């Protein structure tokens, strides 16, 4: 059944009366900051002021039944004015891969809170929400509320430091759920379901390369299912229930596969385990022979998902390369290999496309391994030293100035795109540009 | 009783006390003296008629029989308590072997009969002492120095950096350079004298090179120190050349990176989205971070290595010498920590 004409209006009106103008304003501030990650505090606050204004008036028992329609329409028109007071999209708000929000020291927090409680609370909800806005709305509302409650009680406590430790430990579960859901949902948003599923399988393969496909494939699918369902859900506890539940399945499956997972699964709480497994770097890949692309048959025969997942798993667990690189070349490669099945002379298409893709893949991997050379096996300062020595030998001609410049650009690239959790959107475009230099 | 005990077993000093207190009640040298037996200060004062051994090296327990002697002394002689009556929180160095933790636990339950206990990571307790659960700790004591990045209580194991240079090496270096200046410090007694000079007169120069130039002439940096026999000596640039070794390990022939670089490298092993929270919560803990000027120098060095738009904040409280113990005191006192204790029941299981 299709929702009634006044679904939206009646939905908002209900939450306004149920929460109260103050709590409704807080809800709106979080909701719109989340919607416009790039909006300034001024812009978002003004928009929220208008929204709350029309909501209060248009929801009044006995108010113009058509009040909400126009007021909201005029609001959208007011956003048209170039350089309007409201924030705007270029619709779609890109995920924030580089949050800049920094929590002040306990002393700074309390001084600021004492000077202007209301301003402090609004500024916090705005800055936090615009930085971690991909986390489900319900988690953001709950987290900011609990955080502010902690600030209120601890700053006026007889022993602030003790109170802060106590409340931060109690806030831990929710803090992690909020921060982690923002990150995995940001990567899901950037990738889309199909690529997210591939990426997650790749990361599991690198973390536990000694496992069987049957141990990791269901885990990759479960996390993908949870993200497609819970990230943009309005449910008040989709993510809060699913994430922790995923952690139990992860440990039941991998707690004995290697020392690192055994240690992670010894953590006391579900979110403690998730954080440990999320931050876990790729393991040292065992040495194994090369893996050839799937045969013409295994590619064209109906129901090939398992064959492709297995290839993904086999290639990932033996190829020393970051996930952002593997995900980037693996999807076009498998897609192209499948373009052959649609032709009358499939075999002919395979004899010319098979060798071509095999070389394009080997090449990509080689250029990627060069771009990330020495990064994962050394401390950063030591890595930069070996880089300078490698580039010098490669460019005996370059001046000291030029070499220094190259070292800085390459090491900067590596510090951003050669790790297991490198940012997908940023690295996709950076890898393209950096590949043309080799 | 109902008061939990907190014991921070350091390479050089044992810090022990009761949960809830703002400072350790007992602080003594982690040494055991055999007749050629005593423990702590009494062993040091009688070192002439005994042989000294240090059960803890580089923060890791290496001699269990001697460690039991230190713990027994801590409970009965220093704290004057009966172990059987108090839950006990112990500390361990970052990356302490699992088998080590297991042995500590076994000894506490079977030898001392404690009713409950817990083993916490020293660096994490230093962070908790400041009422935070995320940040990077530079912990430098008498035998070892570590950088430990922590996110909501979880210390990232692959990002932990360890520098085999600490207080003891700084004392030996000050002895060396004071000797090159004309004085003579070689005996064990003279080593204790030098340690006192180090703790009282050394400091970290903001700009090492410039400070060296300033000392080359003026005496505005020189200070006097009265020896036991009353002789008054002068300490000049040795004041800041000593701790400079933390930033330049080459001063003692070590090829390793200095503490500003291990801090930076530690942060770089962490995901890009949480680095900002490490840079903004860099905690210093331990006796070897007590040098005046060290925080400002670290601020400067890290700023030069990090992105220009990164906020750098160094947290170095006046009581940081005991931050580990203090963090343990607060943690062990939390109502929500009472479920973390490993009970004797659960152990006999
Ligand atoms: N004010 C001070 N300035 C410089 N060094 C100091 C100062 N006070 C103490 N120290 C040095 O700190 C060391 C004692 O610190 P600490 O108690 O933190 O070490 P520890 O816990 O015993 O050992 P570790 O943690 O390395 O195992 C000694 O080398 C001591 O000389
Ligand atoms: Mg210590």
């Amino acid at each position: 059944l299709e929702r009634g004409r006044d679904y939206e209006k009646n939905k908002v009106c209900k939450e306004f009366s149920h929460l109260g103008k103050e709590d409704f304003t807080s809800l709106s501030l979080v909701l719109y900051s989340r919607k416009f990650p790039s909006g300034t505090f001024e812009q978002v606050s003004q928009l929220v002021k208008e929204v709350v204004s029309l909501t209060e008036a248009c929801c009044a028992e006995g108010a113009d039944p058509d009040c909400y329609d126009t007021r909201t329409s005029a609001l959208s028109a007011k956003s048209c004015e170039s350089n309007s007071p409201f924030p705007v999209h270029p619709l779609k708000h890109q995920p924030q891969e580089f949050p800049t929000y920094v929590e002040p020291t306990n002393d700074e927090i309390c001084e600021a809170f004492r000077k202007d409680p209301k301003e402090y609370a609004n500024q916090f909800m705005w800055e936090y929400s615009t930085n971690y806005g991909q986390a489900p709305l319900s988690l953001l509302v709950s987290y900011t509320k609990s955080y502010l409650s902690m600030v209120g009680s601890c700053c006026t406590s007889a022993s602030p430091t003790v109170c802060f430790l106590k409340e931060r430990l109690q806030l831990k579960h929710l803090s992690l759920l909020t921060t982690l859901s923002n990150r995995v949902c940001s990567q899901y948003a950037a990738y889309g379901e199909k690529k997210s599923r591939l990426s997650n399988l790749i990361k599991l393969a690198q973390k536990v390369p000694t496992a069987d496909l049957e141990d990791v494939l269901p885990l990759a699918e479960d996390i993908t299912n949870i993200l497609s369902k819970c990230c943009e859900s309005a449910s008040e506890d989709c993510m809060a229930k699913e994430l922790p539940e995923h952690t139990v399945k992860l440990c039941d499956n991998l707690s004995t596969k290697n020392s690192k997972f055994e240690d992670c699964c010894q953590e006391k709480t579900a979110m403690d385990v998730f954080v440990c497994t999320y931050f876990m770097p790729a393991a040292q890949l065992p040495e194994l022979p090369d893996v050839e692309l799937p045969t013409n048959k295994d590619v064209c025969d109906p129901g090939n998902t398992k064959v492709m997942d297995k290839y993904t798993f086999e290639l990932s667990r033996r190829t020393h390369l970051p996930e952002v690189f593997l995900s980037k070349v693996l999807e076009p490669t498998l897609k192209s290999l499948g373009e052959c099945c649609d032709v009358e002379d499939s075999t002919t298409c395979f004899n010319a496309k098979g060798p071509l893709l095999k070389k394009e893949l080997s090449s990509f991997i080689d250029k990627g391994q060069e771009l990330c050379a020495d990064y994962s096996e050394n401390t950063f300062t030591e890595y930069k030293k070996k880089l300078a020595e490698r580039l010098k030998a490669k460019l005996p001609d370059a001046t000291p100035k030029e070499l220094a410049k190259l070292v800085n650009k390459r090491s900067d690239f590596a510090s951003n795109c050669c790790s297991i959790n490198s940012p997908p959107l940023y690295c996709d475009s950076e890898i393209d540009a950096e590949l043309k230099n080799i | 009783e109902t008061t939990a005990l907190v014991c921070d077993n350091g390479s050089g000093l044992v810090k022990a006390g009761f949960a809830g207190d703002d400072a350790p009640r007992a602080v003594f040298p982690s040494i055991v003296g055999r007749p050629r037996s005593y423990v702590g200060d009494e062993a040091q004062s009688k070192r002439g008629i005994l042989t000294l051994k240090y059960p803890i090296e580089h923060g890791i327990i290496t001699n269990w029989d001697d460690m039991e002697k230190i713990w027994h002394h801590t409970f009965y002689n220093e704290l004057r308590v009966a172990p059987e009556e108090h839950p006990t929180l112990l500390t361990e160095a970052p990356l302490n072997p699992k088998a080590n933790r297991e042995k500590m636990t076994q000894i506490m339950f079977e030898t001392f009969n404690v009713p409950a206990m817990y083993v916490a990571i020293q660096a994490v307790l230093s962070l908790y002492a400041s009422g935070r659960t995320t940040g990077i700790v530079l912990d430098s004591g008498d035998g070892v120095t570590h950088n430990v990045p922590i996110y909501e209580g979880y210390a990232l194991p692959h990002a932990i950096m360890r520098l085999d240079l600490a207080g003891r090496d700084l004392t030996d270096y000050l002895m060396k350079i004071l000797t090159e200046r004309g004085y003579s410090f070689v005996t064990t007694a003279e080593r204790e004298i030098v340690r006192d000079i180090k703790e009282k007169l050394c400091y970290v120069a903001l700009d090492f090179e410039n400070e060296m130039a300033t000392a080359a002439s003026s005496s505005s940096l020189e200070k006097s120190y009265e020896l036991p026999d009353g002789q008054v000596i002068t300490i000049g640039n040795e004041r800041f050349r000593c701790p400079e070794t933390l930033f330049q390990p080459s001063f003692i022939g070590m090829e390793s990176a200095g503490i500003h670089e291990t801090t930076y490298n530690s942060i770089m092993k962490c995901d890009i989205d949480i680095r900002k929270d490490l840079y903004a919560n860099n905690v210093m803990s331990g006796g070897t971070t007590m040098y005046p000027g060290i925080a400002d120098r670290m601020q400067k060095e890290i700023t030069a290595l990090a992105p220009s738009t990164m906020k750098i904040k160094i947290i170095a409280p006046p009581e940081r010498k005991y931050s580990v113990w203090i963090g343990g005191s607060i943690l062990a006192s939390l109502s929500t920590f009472q479920q973390m204790w490993i009970t004797k029941q659960e152990y006999d299981e």
